[PDB]
């Protein structure tokens, strides 16, 4: 028949696929590279600009830039390029054939939803579409109707509490810290050890270090005293050309900043405190069930130990008599897509798609009343 | 009125659903003086069925009777079955057969002679009378013909089909019929179950395509099966067994070959035990196994494969005993050295440590990357049972395909006639996903019947050059749209299998929100929030939501099949298996199998049988209105009767009408003398060879008959008595 | 964004 | 009836007196009424007789004077033809069928009465000209 397209724009990875299957069948960075040098060789197949895995491969000669920054879309032409590449090159499926489901972070400018709909209907002619909160889909993915979600990709971190399938708007917390802007810190602490990564290609090389070798200390202070006293924590990594670099306390010290955003000079406290101060805004009758389920989602929650650091300090903040349980399946990096894949395959959801009939009647204003 | 001193009526009684009543003097335009079969005063509620004139009753076809209603039909069937001892009866195209539980002369070769050549007018009904129409239509056109059989179990669907094809074998002359009748022991064993109201209930549709060559001698057969009831393999309601083969096998277990299997007694295994009732009445499981093997050998499955089959079924049972201990709510493990899994992995020649891994874990592959992750004890038990249902369905399809290989035959097949055994509409106190699916399939066949009978009426009307519009279509598409259209019951059930923390409470609540007042055919049972009601063609039927999320969940984790396929110990196991489909629910797999059945039959012009089973303790050739009123409703004949009383049920060839009616009183003059006699005019119609009437005009025509004939007789007799006395006078003058 | 943060 | 009619009718009535008391039985009343041209039904005869019981019908005797009002009251072809035309459209009736209906319908008569009146009226095919038989029985 016809099956929804399910897409998560994120920052960094785009991941897309058809609803009703287990995992996305395109994943690639949301990155657009334009070449900046003078090309000398003639008759080369040289091209206006590259997208996704192409620009990753050629990146030595490119300025990479990201069209999404803290879940806001900041460029529209590059964003059109990325969606165009997703549907035609990655899925090899026309948009006209399929309704589309799109993912978003909460509390961000309504112009973003307006534009994203206006594009999907006008340029693609997608027959119907819907725009959905990431945190909501993480619960579908994890099999629960109740919980507090912590979801962090690049850019935006946010908590949404959910109780028996009611949202709780006043308790939503959003935080710009996660994921991209760890790396900008990690570049600086590596500069302290006498390595300097300046260009955007070097930023991608740092990001690969961060993915490989960082981990979260159960107690930050004991582990700094240990690595100060010893080499035993120290690991070495091979840069693309074949130099080797050796990194010490910097590896645990980078993801500590999620717990102490004062390291980058943000005001707000770390994810443990905003999670707790979210639970504190819920009515007392549900807090036992929120404390009993915490779902962690998205790549920034992948670092080894982050769940067990979290449980330890929430258990310190929370009253003493209760289970704190942190639920963090190994799959969690894809949970937002998996939950979108469940959601778009439901029958009840077939009545909720915005359809072109209504957009043509109402203009893009409709998205606010029809969608969340 | 039609009520007079002379009229007769039917009134209800608890011991037998109807009783006859004479009428003491007329209803006048209240309450009725009646007398019975010797006193009554009978309440009218702010009038009883008028009994037909008894000159009609007792005959081949019910549609002819001037007043069509349930007690008249049940009356004809009583009289002709018990006193006349004729079983076969006609209702439109429908053949009707009462199971006698008793043998009869009617199936013999001399009767095959008697019917062969005849048309439907020529004779009394018999199953051969339908089989010879199928053969005549197949001679008229290349078009295939189908024969469709229905009832409760023990109505004799099988024996009816058996003789139905024996008629072909005797007319055409291929040692198919021996093979077909030797196939039945195994398909009983794999295909039938004990059920609360029956033993040897058939849980699947079985189609035997009898193929013909150009000379219409028989080539061979092809066999298909549909609608197999998978969920029964893993779950029984109280007082049901699992499919018989499990119990035959368990009873055998002391025997030398089966020693290898370490089979327990019949209640040792979780899949056999739940139903409560290991012992079918009066039957030797241990012998019945042997007759199963003998028939399997007679269709030429080697004695190697039979030991393969029994290995696999012992596997399915030992698999059932696997037991999971939870080490989180999220996660579980098999406690090591678990004897059920040990024996299962020996029986099926796989590594213990891999089935141990894959039962407890499921695997997900992204395009670059893949994760093992654990699953909860509930998901583990669901996945194990779904694996048993998958193995069993593939073994059934495989014994089907081997029986095909021995039936199916070398000469290619010009055209064919097809015979379908399918279960009828069904009710018990407790109605559950199995009954829901059965009743849905019966709604969908009843559509085809209604439409075909409508169309073949309409074309007869065109043949008479009668104005079409008088015909009316009884539509049941609104109920099918309730069951299967999106946002329908099967649709929200396939949804609730996806939904996190789905439950039969939340499923019921979804039903009510969707349909409860938006549709007339769906109703909520007054006292309960766990049940719901459907208006079916025949009935209102109450379903419990308790079962459906247990039974509807099928999913198989591919890693488990890719374990089994590796196994080298014996060929049969990797021979059975042969990725989108693994995600389909049982309801959706059924909804698909039913469409293949429809696409098989809709191609083909049907003829129908209905079988009814007149008593439940199975005594010979004895009849109960209690039982038969229920079964005649279930078979839909009692709707057919009414849909045919709507319209023009009664039709008359002009000269034979006038042949009597002049005795009261060609086509134009007789039309005019009728019209001057009576204002039937709107209730009668005219065509090329007949007048048609609506119901009850034929009775009025006899009432005027009696009025005239009695009045005449009073005059005739007094006239001749005038000389009779004048005769005694002239005698006296002498 | 438009005011506070850079985007 | 006038005196002349009364005298002829009384003489006929007296011919039916089989006991000599100048009376007839009730059961002979019909013979006198029908012999005088009336064609009453058994019901009409019983009504003018007063719905008699078996005993008084068989043994109570009445003279002409009591009979007379009943005869008078009773006294005061196309229907006959249609009645015969019921069993017909060539104007005939099977002899078997007329015999059967006269012995089996209405106020059923005996086979011997029917044989006597029907003798000579049916042809070789076994058909009765009902207009001729009717004229005969009306004469
Ligand atoms: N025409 C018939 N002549 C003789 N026995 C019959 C006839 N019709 C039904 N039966 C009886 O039906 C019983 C069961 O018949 P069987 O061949 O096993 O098929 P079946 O059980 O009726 N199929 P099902 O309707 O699904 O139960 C036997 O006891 C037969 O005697
Ligand atoms: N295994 C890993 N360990 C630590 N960080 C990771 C890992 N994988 C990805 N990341 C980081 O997380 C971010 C990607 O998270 P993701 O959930 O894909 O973002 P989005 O939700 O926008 O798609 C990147 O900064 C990436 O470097
Ligand atoms: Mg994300
Ligand atoms: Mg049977
Ligand atoms: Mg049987």
């Amino acid at each position: 028949e016809t099956t929804a397209l399910v897409c998560d724009n994120g920052s960094g990875l785009v991941k897309a696929g058809f609803a009703g299957d287990d995992a996305p069948r395109a994943v690639f960075p949301s990155i657009v590279g334009r070449p900046r040098h003078q090309g000398v060789m003639v008759g080369m197949g040289q091209k206006d600009s590259y997208v996704g895995d192409e620009a990753q491969s050629k990146r030595g000669i490119l300025t990479l830039k990201y069209p999404i920054e803290h879940g806001i879309i900041t460029n529209w032409d590059d964003m059109e390029k990325i969606w165009h590449h997703t549907f035609y090159n990655e899925l090899r499926v026309a948009p006209e054939e399929h309704p589309t489901l799109l993912t978003e972070a909460p509390l961000n400018p309504k112009a973003n939803r307006e534009k994203m709909t206006q594009i999907m209907f006008e340029t693609f002619n997608v027959p119907a579409m819907y725009v959905a909160i990431q945190a909501v889909l993480s619960l579908y993915a994890s099999g629960r109707t109740t919980g507090i979600v912590l979801d962090s990709g690049d850019g935006v971190t946010h908590n949404v509490p959910i109780y028996e399938g009611y949202a709780l708007p006043h308790a939503i917390m959003r935080l710009d810290l996660a994921g991209r802007d760890l790396t900008d810190y990690l570049m600086k602490i590596l500069t302290e050890r006498g390595y300097s990564f300046v260009t955007t290609a070097e930023r991608e090389i740092v990001r690969d270090i961060k993915e490989k070798l960082c981990y979260v200390a159960l107690d930050f202070e004991n582990e700094m005293a240990t690595a100060a006293s010893s080499s035993s924590l120290e690991k070495s990594y091979e840069l693309p050309d074949g130099q080797v670099i050796t990194i010490g306390n910097e590896r645990f010290r980078c993801p500590e900043t999620l717990f102490q955003p004062s390291f980058i000079g943000m005001e707000s406290a770390g994810i443990h405190e905003t999670t707790y101060n979210s639970i504190m805004k819920c009515d007392i009758d549900i807090r036992k069930d929120l404390y009993a389920n915490n779902v962690m989602s998205g790549g920034t929650t992948m670092y080894p130990g982050i769940a067990d650091r979290m449980q330890k300090e929430i258990t310190a903040l929370a009253p003493s008599t209760m289970k704190i349980k942190i639920i963090a399946p190994p799959e969690r990096k894809y949970s937002v897509w998996i939950g979108g894949s469940i959601l778009a395959s439901l029958s009840t959801f077939q009545q909720m798609w915005i359809t072109k009939q209504e957009y043509d009647e109402a203009g893009p204003s409709i998205v606010h009343r029809k969608c969340f | 009125e039609l009520y007079t001193k002379y009229a007769r009526v039917w009134i209800p009684d608890p011991e037998e659903v109807w009783k006859s009543a004479e009428l003491l003097k007329d209803y006048k335009p209240k309450v009725l003086q009646l007398r019975l079969e010797k006193d009554l005063e009978y309440c009218l509620d702010p009038l009883p069925p008028l009994r037909n004139p008894d000159i009609l009753v007792g005959e081949n076809d019910l549609t002819a009777l001037s007043y069509l209603h349930e007690p008249a039909v049940l009356h004809n069937l009583k009289v002709r079955f018990i006193d006349s001892k004729l079983i076969y009866t006609y209702c439109g195209i429908v053949l009707v057969a009462i199971n006698p539980y008793e043998q009869l002369p009617i199936y013999g070769e001399d009767i095959i002679n008697a019917y062969s050549g005849q048309n439907m007018g020529d004779m009394d009904p018999h199953i051969f009378a339908v089989a010879e129409e199928a053969y005549k239509q197949m001679a008229r056109d290349e078009r295939n013909q189908s024969i469709i059989v229905s009832g409760e179990s023990g109505a004799g669907k099988t024996v009816s089909a058996k003789y139905a094809m024996r008629y072909f074998a005797t007319v055409s002359g291929a040692n198919v019929e021996e093979k077909v009748l030797a196939s039945n022991p195994i398909m009983e064993s794999i295909g039938n179950a004990k059920t609360t109201r029956n033993d040897n209930s058939s849980r699947f549709g079985k189609y035997i395509e009898i193929g013909f060559d150009k000379r219409y001698r028989i080539i061979g057969a092809n066999m298909r099966t549909y609608l197999l009831e998978k969920s029964r393999v893993v779950f029984q309601a109280e007082e049901e067994r699992n499919y018989h083969i499990f119990y035959q096998l368990c009873a055998s277990a002391a025997l030398p070959e089966f020693k290898t299997l370490r089979l327990g007694n019949a209640n040792y295994f979780h899949y056999t035990k739940q139903g409560g009732s290991p012992v079918i009445d009066g039957i030797d499981d241990a012998k019945e196994m042997v007759n199963t093997r003998q028939a399997c050998t007679l269709l030429g499955i080697s004695d190697s494969y039979q030991m393969g089959i029994f290995r696999i079924l012992a596997g399915i049972l030992h698999l059932g005993n696997v037991e999971f201990a939870s080490r989180d709510s999220d996660s579980c493990a098999i406690p090591p050295k678990h004897d059920p899994l040990t024996i299962f992995c020996d029986l099926m020649g796989v590594d213990y440590e891999e089935m141990a891994h894959w039962l407890c874990h499921r695997k997900l592959a992204t395009a670059t990357e893949t994760y093992i992750k654990p699953i909860s004890k509930l998901h583990a038990i669901n996945a194990r049972d779904a694996l048993a249902k998958h193995i069993y369905a593939n073994l059934f399809n495989w014994i089907v395909d081997h029986v095909n290989k021995a039936l199916h035959s070398t000469v290619k097949q010009h055209s064919f006639i097809g015979v379908l055994d399918i279960y009828g509409f069904e009710t018990f106190e407790i109605n559950s996903f199995e009954q829901f699916c059965i009743n849905y399939a019966n709604e969908k066949l009843q559509q085809q019947f209604n439409m075909h009978v409508f169309k073949l009426e309409q074309e007869e009307y065109m043949k008479e050059q009668i104005p079409w519009t008088l015909i009316d279509f009884y539509d049941n598409q609104p109920c099918i749209n309730l069951i299967e259209a999106k946002m329908g019951v099967l649709d929200l059930l396939d949804e609730e299998c996806k939904m996190p923390k789905g439950s039969d409470d939340t499923w019921a609540q979804k039903l009510y929100n969707t349909h409860l007042n938006k549709c007339a055919l769906f109703e909520k049972p007054r006292l309960s929030n766990k049940a719901f009601i459907i208006k079916h063609f025949a009935d209102k039927v109450e379903y419990q939501c308790e079962g459906f999320l247990e039974k509807n969940k099928d999913t198989v984790y591919e890693e488990q099949i890719k374990v089994l396929k590796s196994s080298k110990k014996f060929k049969l196991l990797p021979e059975l298996f042969q990725s989108k489909e693994h995600k389909k629910t049982v309801g959706h797999q059924f909804r698909n199998s039913l469409h293949l059945l429809m696409e098989t039959l809709n191609a083909t012009t049907p003829h129908y049988v209905r079988c009814i089973k007149p008593n439940d303790f199975k005594f010979p050739f004895t009849f109960d209105e209690k039982r038969a009123v229920q079964q005649l409703r279930a078979c839909g004949v009692l709707e057919t009767i009414r849909i045919s009383a709507a319209g023009f049920p009664s039709r008359w060839t002009y000269q034979e009408f006038f042949s009597r009616y002049r005795v009261l009183m060609r086509k134009q003059t007789c039309k005019n003398v009728l019209e001057k006699l009576i204002l039937d005019k709107d209730k009668y119609q005219f065509g090329k060879t007949k007048i048609f009437f609506r119901a009850g005009q034929v009775a009025y025509l006899e009432k005027i008959r009696a009025d005239k004939l009695r009045a005449a007789c009073i005059r005739i007799q007094k006239t001749i008595r005038g000389w009779l006395m004048r005769k005694k006078y002239m005698r006296m003058r002498r | 964004w438009x005011a506070x943060c850079p985007a | 009836f006038n005196k002349d009619q009364l005298e002829e009718f009384k003489e006929a009535f007296e011919l039916f007196d089989r006991v000599g008391d100048g009376k007839i039985l009730y059961s002979q009343c019909g013979d006198v009424m029908r012999a005088l041209g009336q064609n009453p039904t058994n019901a009409e005869v019983l009504k003018v007789l007063g719905n008699p019981k078996s005993d008084e019908l068989k043994s109570r005797r009445v003279d002409f004077e009591t009979f007379l009002p009943m005869l008078q009251a009773v006294a005061k072809y196309e229907d006959y033809l249609e009645g015969f035309r019921v069993f017909d459209g060539n104007g005939k009736v099977m002899g078997a069928e007329l015999r059967h209906v006269l012995t089996t319908l209405g106020e059923k008569m005996t086979e011997e009465e029917v044989e006597t009146v029907l003798a000579g009226h049916e042809d070789s095919n076994g058909c009765i000209n009902y207009e001729a038989f009717l004229k005969h029985i009306l004469s």
